[PDB]
């Protein structure tokens, strides 16, 4: 009981887990957005170039 | 191939429940990309997948 209230009211208990997705999560987004840079070119639409 | 406006993008158009404001015309989501557009033809939302 007192592990399962524990648990129920503490938020830092499952860190490990929420740390790996959000670690994951902000690499897919950082990969995603690498693309918006121009690198020099008129704009990052290869199709507008 | 959708050119809405000049903003062109590449998707399969659909029905979107999703309320825009009057002054909104695009849509954006977490990553910038686009989501939503709303038809200047007439006043309805579609999806972009
Ligand atoms: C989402 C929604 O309810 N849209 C309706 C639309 O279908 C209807 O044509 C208009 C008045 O006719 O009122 C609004
Ligand atoms: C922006 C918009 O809603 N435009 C339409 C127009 O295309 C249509 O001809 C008219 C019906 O008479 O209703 C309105």
């Amino acid at each position: 009981g007192k592990i399962q209230d524990s648990l129920s009211s503490t938020a830092s208990a499952l860190g490990k887990l929420q740390d790996v997705v959000n670690q994951n999560a902000q690499a897919l987004n950082t990969l995603v957005k690498q693309l918006s840079s121009n690198f020099g070119a008129i704009s990052s639409v290869l199709n507008d170039i | 191939n959708f050119n809405f406006n000049g903003l062109t993008g590449t998707g399969v158009l659909t029905e979107s429940n999703k309320k825009f404001l009057p002054f909104q015309q695009f849509g954006r989501d977490i990553a910038d990309t686009t989501d939503a557009v709303r038809d200047p033809q007439t006043l309805e939302i579609l999806d972009i997948t």
